[PDB]
């Protein structure tokens, strides 16, 4: 599954968060990295992220946890079904298709609010036929 | 009225941002306006955070169901 080089690449990534060097990642260290990228998270944001990766539940992340999260096969691990149902929330009544203009409205103005350039990439790659109607079932597979 | 709408969009958005970041010339790398020159150590931490935010958006969508 994992190469020896991907594990080493994940070890270097783990070192960039683990500024103290003690082998664990705290919520405060994650907040320092995120602020260095221009993000401005809150304490609940950071704790939400840590709780999803912390296995034991101590509130900290060790490298085994970090590697477990980074190596999760987020393609077959029942993820395609949830992204499908996410698209179905806005589905064109059963259709299985979504208007390219409607997808742009939801992606740009709701949730995380993607950029207009990001939506261009998403629409262009997902509009296989170039008609303005994307079938998300096929788009989900491309992502996974 | 329907909390699923935000959580659904956020799950799609985070999943795609996670997928798009595997392409290093994607437009998704342009959103960090505060970074002068995007180096490789930025990209390494960005991919970790995006994976973390995908798992959070997945949980909140799950909870809103
Ligand atoms: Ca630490
Ligand atoms: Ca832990």
């Amino acid at each position: 599954q994992l190469t020896e080089e991907q594990i080493a690449e994940f070890k270097e990534a783990f070192s960039l968060f683990d500024k103290d060097g003690d082998g664990t990642i705290t919520t405060k260290e994650l907040g320092t990295v995120m602020r260095s990228l221009g993000q401005n998270p809150t304490e609940a944001e950071l704790q939400d992220m840590i709780n999803e990766v912390d296995a034991d539940g101590n509130g900290t992340i060790d490298f085994p946890e970090f590697l477990t999260m980074m190596a999760r096969k987020m393609k077959d691990t029942d993820s395609e079904e949830e992204i499908r149902e996410a698209f179905r929330v806005f589905d064109k009544d059963g259709n299985g298709y979504i208007s390219a203009a409607e997808l742009r409205h939801v992606m740009t103005n709701l949730g995380e609010k993607l950029t207009d350039e990001e939506v261009d990439e998403m629409i262009r790659e997902a509009d296989i036929d170039g008609d303005g109607q994307v079938n998300y079932e096929g788009f989900v597979q491309m992502m996974t | 009225f329907n909390r699923q709408i935000p959580a659904a969009a956020s799950l799609i958005q985070t999943a795609w941002r996670c997928y798009a970041a595997e392409n290093p010339d994607s437009s998704t790398w342009k959103i960090y306006i505060r970074i002068s020159q995007l180096r490789e150590h930025h990209r390494a931490t960005i991919k970790v955070i995006r994976r973390m935010q995908y798992f959070v958006a997945k949980k909140k969508f799950q909870q809103a169901r």
